[PDB]
């Protein structure tokens, strides 16, 4: 190939690679979880993509499937989804967790479908399910061996037609950044820890806010991935040769030339920086990383 | 799935009560366990959860330091510890189960999120 | 610049650029008008967008605004959007129809805002609003100027605090591929019609279905896009040196290299195919686009 | 807006009727209106629609070429024409107009989508 590139585009610009909206902070911050086991936004250099990872930023939290629908006195709506994956191909249980793009986070989602009733002078609407995602569940969610739960409280049955779908998310409730249930208990195949880091190096952090149910708190859900689907894409893409463990990236304000921090992305798709504190750094969402050379695994970066 | 609450009176400010819900008919050692307050002529309001995992609680902020709550799964019974009370307690205090597909770690905060209920036992502080 | 190349990625894997969906058909067809005046997924092969174009897919038939809200007695809970840009940054009416990304369709919306109440008991939850888009409507809706008005059926006051939103699109119901009202009935810059065309070229459309109401018919409602939002984010990202007035491409089979079709990719970033035929003209979703060579504006194709 | 339909009336199947919605109070000549009918007993439901502008109309499947629905706003008035009528459309017909924000093309299809009703005229086919 060419020597590694990478998109000119400002992070402020770029989609989030684990919940489809706008990537709206960078940061890194040490008191979160070093080494999350998140499963989409996962892409080697070279192209491979690991875990449930989409090329499409459309695919993120989503999935597709044939939904049958019953009414239960007691419960309501009932949705018994058949997953498929999300371009209209058949889902067979193989070496990953679930369907691509399937949620790689826990709570309470509700979601949307396409839905078609045979009720009079009715026929297509959109209707909101409440979908457990997990950690644990008390619904057997198995969306590794394609078949998941979702309900909406309903006083009589909504004779809804059985027919194919694709769930998009509509909010979060009771949040956490801890895989789902993906085989109702059971072990799946995993993309492996974010890591490792060398002794000092923090993960750089693309971070969105999530549309979110709470009672009480107004501060809004933060969500963080380890690169914006528009690098996921652009690896994805280009099928880069790959010399060295890692490569040093400037990132630089475009308009005055200003280095920000210089960092390290690593061929396993993750970026690190020197950092000795303990609390949040923030960063302009509006500089540009540039791709400066390869370098050892071991090289210790200039601190930030 | 039948929940029987007990516990509760007339106290003065400063004094504590204990509110007691027991449940027959099934178990509760894995449902979601909420507790709610009613002033008859205003809304039911959330004073505290347990998720279905007994693992995280939440509590009303005006009530967090004052109010605790566990579930004691061998006696199918969830309790709430009322301390430090005050005339903004006075209420019908309600323990609610939720028996609809849950997420085992979240302490639901909505009456919507509750399916069965008790009858409600009265806390009235002086 | 190096020579233009594409990502090598399938039509089904990629995101449509005016709904956020998956891409899901490429075809051509006669019997639709060959010149749209779509103002998102208009890119020059050199990078510069055109009309309300972003780059993020995740901005696409979306808009931000800060929100302002008031009970209306016979109307219900109505919302005044004062529009900024996706990220934040302040809305200028200029050079384009509207905010980046903003629709570029008409018919009715539910949209989806993130809400806060003063409600005792309540804080956070996600309320779907009733956006009329076009073409023409009976509240002035002016995106261009930076204000447009969504309202939805209330018994009471929702009593929502004001807010900043990012509106996401739930349904479309009276869909109609023409401009909405950019500007309460009068014109705004726009990008120009798609063409012109060779004779005997139609355009090659990339192909979503919308999530939709409807009362009798269950037929899917198709939106086309003149590229993927992939191709529209390369050409952003690449900016490459431009030699001629068109590319030839080859959409190629995978695995034998079979040609599915050639086709004249001008770089007013529109793609033509010679097709004589009456009715519609349905291709592979599974192909790649590779680049054959500049060739002129005159060049005329192998008929499909 | 006021609607004061009149016309209606008994007939055999295949005779043909017209039911007149007047508006008084306010204009239509920008509404959107629709026409609903309902057999006592069963639920209203969509017929017949008008775009705001009167460019667009949208009819039930089972009656498209058989009713037709046009508005004269100089009379303020929208009709139905029942042509070849059948048992099946034996029903009270509603006329509607939606006086909310409105997409000027659309011809809208749903009760929830309507502000202003008529008492209704009595259509019946032997
Ligand atoms: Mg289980
Ligand atoms: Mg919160
Ligand atoms: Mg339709």
């Amino acid at each position: 190939s060419r020597m590694v590139d990478l998109p000119v585009i400002q992070p402020r610009l770029c989609t989030h690679a684990r919940w489809p909206a706008p990537v709206y902070g960078l940061l890194v911050d040490p008191s979160l979880p070093s080494n999350p086991q998140w499963q989409n936004g996962r892409v080697h250099v070279d192209g491979t993509l690991l875990g449930t990872t989409p090329i499409s930023g459309s695919w993120v939290s989503c999935f597709a499937a044939e939904a049958a629908y019953k009414f239960q006195s007691g419960t309501g709506e009932v949705a018994t989804f058949t997953l498929i994956e999300q371009d209209g191909s058949a889902y067979v249980p193989g070496d990953r967790a679930a369907p691509l793009g399937y949620p790689d986070f826990s709570g309470q989602l509700e979601i949307e479908v396409q839905t078609e009733t045979t009720k009079t002078g009715d026929k297509l609407k959109v209707t909101t399910f409440e979908m457990i995602l997990g950690p644990t569940t008390n619904a057997d969610q198995a969306p590794y061996q394609g078949r998941v739960f979702a309900s909406v409280t309903a006083a009589a049955s909504l004779d809804l037609v059985d027919g194919r779908v694709r769930a998009v998310p509509r909010s979060i409730y009771g949040f956490q950044d801890t895989i789902p249930e993906y085989n109702d208990g059971l072990l799946v195949p995993l993309a492996p820890p974010i890591g490792p880091f060398l002794p000092g190096e923090v993960l750089l952090r693309f971070r969105t806010y999530m549309r979110q149910i709470d009672t009480a708190d107004a501060a809004a859900e933060a969500i963080d991935c380890a690169l914006p689907q528009e690098f996921v894409s652009w690896f994805a893409s280009n099928a880069f040769t790959v010399q060295s463990e890692a490569l040093l990236l400037r990132y630089r304000n475009t308009l005055t030339g200003q280095l920000l921090f210089e960092c390290k992305l690593y061929n396993e798709g993750y970026i690190a920086l020197s950092y000795s504190g303990s609390g949040p750094l923030t960063f302009p969402t509006d500089g540009i990383f540039e791709v400066v050379s390869w370098v050892p695994r071991l090289y210790q970066l200039a601190s930030v | 799935v039948q929940l029987q609450e007990s516990g509760g009176g007339l106290v003065q400010a400063g004094d504590s009560l204990r509110v007691s819900c027991a449940a027959s008919g099934r178990t509760i050692s894995s449902s979601p366990m909420g507790w709610f307050r009613q002033a008859p002529g205003k809304e039911r309001e959330f004073v505290a959860a347990i998720s279905g995992n007994g693992g995280n609680t939440y509590y009303l902020d005006s009530v967090k330091g004052r109010f605790t709550t566990s579930r004691d799964n061998a006696k199918n019974t969830v309790y709430l510890q009322l301390n430090n009370l005050k005339p903004e307690d006075t209420a019908i205090y309600y323990c609610a189960a939720r028996s609809r597909f849950s997420a085992m770690h979240l302490a639901y905060r909505r009456l919507v999120d509750y399916d069965d209920w008790g009858q409600g036992t009265q806390v009235t502080v002086s």
